[PDB]
RNA sequence: CGCAAGACGGACCAGAGCGAAAGCAUUUGCCAAGAAUGUUUUCAUUAAUCAAGAACGAAAGUCGGAGGUUCGAAGACGAUCAGAUACCGUCGUAGUUCCGACCAUAAACGAUGCCGACCGGCGAUGCGGCGGCGUUAUUCCCAUGACCCGCCGGGCAGCUUCCGGGAAACCAAAGUCUUUGGGUUCCGGGGGGAGUAUGGUUGCAAAGCUGAAACUUAAAGGAAUUGACGGAAGGGCACCACC
RNA sequence: CCCAUGAACGAGGAAUUCCCAGUAAGUGCGGGUCAUAAGCUUGCGUUGAUUAAGUCCCUGCCCUUUGUACACACCGCCCGU
RNA sequence: UAUUGGAUAGGAACAGCUGUACUGGGCAGUUACAGCAGUCGUAUGGUAACACAUGCGGCGUUCCGAAAUACCAUGCCUUGAUA
C-alpha cells in the first residue's frame, strides 16, 4: 500500500461541529491533473503539503 | 477447504452470422463429471448484449437478449431471443406537455417463431409552434395506435425470423410508423421498444447453422 | 485460473451488480451470461458494525477485494450494473454506490457500458408503512 | 378532550344505557 | 382565516383524485397536493467522471443519466428543505427559481 | 432461467376532461346515455323553486359465497423510556379483492342553495362552430389532419384594477343594501347542560332521522395589531459561549 | 520573635471558572482598612508562555420572515381519569 | 526469528436508601462517595434443640478478557399565599 502526498491549490472554507475542520482542494504528486477535497485539523495557509494515510477517501463539499 | 475454480472450462460464445461481430466474450461452466453434462449447463442462458457490440458504429440503446441452442465442442452457438431498449433513453424520451402512445400485437413468422411486439410513439411541437401542451386527442390516438398494430404485424407477418431481426438492426418498423402516422398527428420518437419471444418451434440444428453459416 | 486468451487485443468481460441500497452494498460480478458468478464482496464483511454496512468506505473496500479476486481467475473488464432497493421503496441508488464504482477502474478494471436497472414497479402493490407513513 | 373521542365516549355510555335497559324487559 | 386561495393544491373542479405516497415517509398525499421534484441526475456527478471516462473501453463514452420523480408530502418537504416558509405577499409567486 | 396465484394501473398526469354528487386512467369490442355546439327544423308556455315521498351516496362496518399477495385494527415480542399496554422495528387475525344483499354518514368543503338580470380590463386553456398570410403530411391538388392570427358560444380557472361591498381577511361576487322589495327551498338566535334524557320511527347489528328540560354561567367567539415565545426558517455576533 | 510539637495531603469524583499578547501564569512591592494590621481589595513592575485568526455544535444576544388558544407574556396556557 | 498459553496484572455492566453536584425551582432517573439497612464471624443471655436477641467487629457484585462505543431523548411539571 502507499503513503501519497497533496499540496494545497484553494481553501474552501470551514466545516466541523464546532467550526475546526479546514475544507480545502488539494493536489496529487504522482499526477499533476487529479485533485480531490479534503478535510484538514489545524492551522491551514494556501500553499503548504498534506500527507494523505488514505488516498480514495473524497469528502462531503457543501 | 477445496478449490472451486479448478473445474471452469470456458466457451467462446458466437453471436448469430447476420451480424458484423462474431465473438461477443467467454462463458465458464463446471468440467462434465458424472452426472451433471457442461453441454446441458450453459444450453439456456441469456446473453444481454448491445447493438454497438454487433453492428460496426451503430447506436448503444438497443439490446438484444441472445439464448444459446448449442455446444459445438468449444463454441456456443446463440440464436436470437429477444430485444430490449435501455432505461436511458426510454426515460430520456418521456416528457411532460406531449402524449405517449403504446401499442402491442401477438403475431408469428412463416416459420412457428411467435413474438410480441410493443411499440411506443410521442406527439412531436411544430417546427413554429407557440402553443405549449401540444397533446392529442382520443380519436387521434386511436388511430395511430390503430397504424401501430397494422405496419407492426404487417412486417413481420410477410418473412421469417432472420429478416425480422435484419428490420430491427435497422429500425425499419418504426420509420415506416413515424412517417406514415404524419397526417394523423405529426410524432418525434417511434420505437419498437419491446420484442418479445412467446412460444418456439421444435429444434432444428440445420437451420440453425444457416444463422451459424 | 486458467485463461488461453493471449493479452494483445481482448479486454475478456464480466457482469458487475452493484447493489447500493441504504444499509448495504453488494459487488456482485458474473459473467456475461449472469448465471456463473465468480466474486460478491458486502459492505459488512469489511466492518464489524451494522450501522456502517451501507458506509462509503466499506463500499470501496468490497470493490478492492472484488479486484483483487477478479485479476486472479483473470477477467480485465467489467459491464456494471447499478440498482437500488427498487420495487414500491426508494428507486435512489443508496450512499455507497459512488465509493464501489470509482475504486473499480482505480484498481486496475476497465469499465464498459453502465445502466441504472433498479426495478421499477409499473403500478406496485400497497407501501410498508401506513396511509400516515413513518411518524419520526 | 378531542370531539372524536368525548364523541366516542358518549357512544359507549349509550351502550351500557342500552345494555342495562333490556334487563328491565 | 383562509391561508390560501387554492387550498395548497392543485384541483379545481373534480371533488376526488388519486392519492400517492412519500418517498421518505410513505404519508398517503392526494398528487395534486404533493411537493414533486424530477432529478436527471449523472450516475457518477463529476468527481468520479475523469477516473471513468480515462478506465473506458470505448472512445468518447457519455456516461448514462438517473431519471427519477420524487413525491414529498408538506410535512417532510420543509424538513428536508425543499420547500421554505415565505412572507405573506411572496407566498403568491408561482415562476420557480433557477 | 422458469413457473404459480392475487392485488395494482407508474412515468405521460396538467391548477387539463367528464359526471347530479359520491367519483372516474392498461388495449380492443359490445351496450345504452349525456353536455356543449350548429340549425331560416318542430310543439307553443309545456316553466322556476320545491313540505310529504323517491333514486344514487367515499371510507369504515354488518350478512351469505368465492379468494387471499402486498399492506395491516386487535394480538405477540424486540427497542426506547422514570415508566411506554404509543411513536421505531419483526411477525400477524379480521379487513384490504370479486359476487349478491345491508347501513346512510365525512373537514360528503368552495366550511359559500338553485333559476334569472345587470355591472371593468388582460393574457391563456378545453370543446363546437366561423373566417383568414403562410408552414407541414397525404403528392396527384382540393377538402381535410398538425401549426399560425383573430371571432362567437358554453365550461375549469388565472392575473389585474379606488366598480362596489365587507368586522376585516378578502370577494367580478361574498357587488348592484337605511338610495333597504326579481322568484323560491332549507336554516341560525349568548356560552354550556346536549345531539344528552325520554317518546316515536328505521336497521340483523353497529347505529341513523326527529329531539327537550331542570340546572349552570359573564362571557365563549371571529378578523386584524403589537410584543413575547418556539425542541421554526434565513442572516450575523460574544472566551460573562464553544473549538 | 525564639525553642519544642511535625496533622491530613501522592495532582483531586461528578461537576466547573477565567482567558487570545508583554495576555495567562509565577514571584514581589505600594495604597485603602490601620492605637495594633493583609490569607482581602485596588494599583505597579518583573520573568514570560501554550493554543486560535474560527464556527453556531452547547449557553446566550441582535435583525428579517413565519406560527401561536401566550400578555403577572413558556417559570405561559391547558386536558382527562 | 513467533503463531501460542494458563495465571495474576488489568477493563466492564449489573442497584439497598439519604446527602452533595447537575436545574430559575420540584419529582424522576444518573454518577461518585460516607453512614447504616442486609451481611459474615464473634462474647454473652436462653433451650432441648437453634431462633433469634444483645453488644463488638469485617464487609459491593458478578464477569475474564482488552477499551476507544453514536452513546441519541440528555424527561415531564412550575404559588391559596395577595396586581
Amino acid at each position: 500500500q502507499p503513503i501519497k502526498l497533496a499540496r494545497v491549490t484553494k481553501v474552501l472554507g470551514r466545516t466541523g461541529s464546532q467550526g475546526q475542520c479546514t475544507q480545502v482542494r488539494v493536489e496529487f504528486m504522482d499526477d499533476t491533473s487529479r485533485s480531490i477535497i479534503r478535510n484538514v485539523k489545524g492551522p491551514v495557509r494556501e500553499g503548504d503539503v498534506l500527507t494523505l494515510l488514505e488516498s480514495e477517501r473524497e469528502a462531503r463539499r457543501l | 477447504v477445496v478449490d472451486p475454480f479448478s473445474k471452469k472450462d470456458w466457451y467462446d460464445v458466437k453471436a448469430p452470422a447476420m451480424f458484423n461481430i462474431r465473438n461477443i466474450g467467454k462463458t465458464l461452466v463446471t468440467r462434465t463429471q458424472g452426472t451433471k453434462i457442461a453441454s446441458d449447463g450453459l444450453k439456456g442462458r441469456v446473453f444481454e448484449v448491445s447493438l454497438a457490440d454487433l453492428q460496426n458504429d451503430e447506436v448503444a440503446f438497443r439490446k438484444f437478449k441472445l439464448i444459446t441452442e448449442d455446444v459445438q465442442g468449444k463454441n456456443c452457438l446463440t440464436n436470437f431471443h429477444g430485444m430490449d431498449l435501455t432505461r436511458d433513453k426510454m426515460c430520456s424520451m418521456v416528457k411532460k406537455w406531449q402524449t405517449m402512445i403504446e401499442a402491442h400485437v401477438d403475431v408469428k413468422t412463416t416459420d412457428g417463431y411467435l413474438l410480441r411486439l410493443f411499440c411506443v410513439g410521442f406527439t412531436k411541437k411544430r417546427n413554429n409552434q407557440i402553443r405549449k401542451t401540444s397533446y392529442a386527442q382520443h380519436q387521434q390516438v386511436r388511430q395511430i395506435r390503430k397504424k401501430m398494430m397494422e405496419i407492426m404485424t404487417r412486417e413481420v407477418q410477410t418473412n421469417d425470423l432472420k429478416e425480422v431481426v435484419n428490420k430491427l438492426i435497422p429500425d425499419s418498423i418504426g420509420k415506416d410508423i413515424e412517417k406514415a402516422c404524419q397526417s394523423i398527428y405529426p410524432l418525434h420518437d417511434v420505437f419498437v421498444r419491446k420484442v418479445k419471444m412467446l412460444k418456439k418451434p421444435k429444434f432444428e440444428l440445420g437451420k440453425l447453422m444457416e444463422l451459424h453459416g | 485460473s486458467l485463461g488461453p486468451q493471449v493479452a494483445e487485443g481482448e479486454n475478456v468481460f464480466g457482469v458487475c451488480h452493484i447493489f447500493a441500497s441504504f444499509n448495504d452494498t453488494f459487488v456482485h460480478v458474473t459473467d456475461l451470461s449472469g448465471k456463473e458468478t465468480i466474486c460478491r464482496v458486502t459492505g459488512g464483511m469489511k466492518v464489524k458494525a451494522d450501522r456502517d454496512e451501507s458506509s462509503p468506505y466499506a463500499a470501496m473496500l468490497a470493490a478492492q477485494d472484488v479486484a483483487q479476486r477478479c485479476k486472479e481467475l483473470g477477467i480485465t473488464a467489467l459491464h456494471i450494473k447499478l440498482r437500488a432497493t427498487g420495487g414500491n421503496r426508494t428507486k435512489t441508488p443508496g450512499p455507497g454506490a459512488q465509493s464501489a464504482l470509482r475504486a473499480l477502474a482505480r484498481s486496475g478494471m476497465k469499465i464498459g457500458r453502465i445502466e441504472d436497472v433498479t426495478p421499477i414497479p409499473s403500478d406496485s402493490t400497497r407501501r410498508k408503512g401506513g396511509r400516515r407513513g413513518r411518524r419520526l | 378532550m378531542r370531539a372524536k373521542w368525548r364523541k366516542k365516549r358518549m357512544r359507549r355510555l349509550k351502550r351500557k344505557r342500552r345494555k342495562m335497559r333490556q334487563r328491565s324487559k | 382565516t383562509k391561508k390560501r386561495r387554492n387550498n395548497g393544491r392543485a384541483k379545481k373542479g373534480r371533488g376526488h383524485v388519486q392519492p400517492i405516497r412519500c418517498t421518505n415517509c410513505a404519508c398517503c398525499v392526494p398528487k395534486d397536493k404533493a411537493i414533486k421534484k424530477f432529478v436527471i441526475r449523472n450516475i457518477v456527478e463529476a468527481a468520479a467522471v475523469r477516473d471513468i471516462s480515462e478506465v473506458s473501453v470505448f472512445d468518447a463514452y457519455v456516461l448514462p443519466k438517473l431519471y427519477v420523480k420524487l413525491h414529498y408530502c408538506v410535512s417532510c418537504a420543509i424538513h428536508s428543505k425543499v420547500v421554505r416558509n415565505r412572507s405573506r405577499e411572496a407566498r403568491k409567486d408561482r415562476t420557480p427559481p433557477p
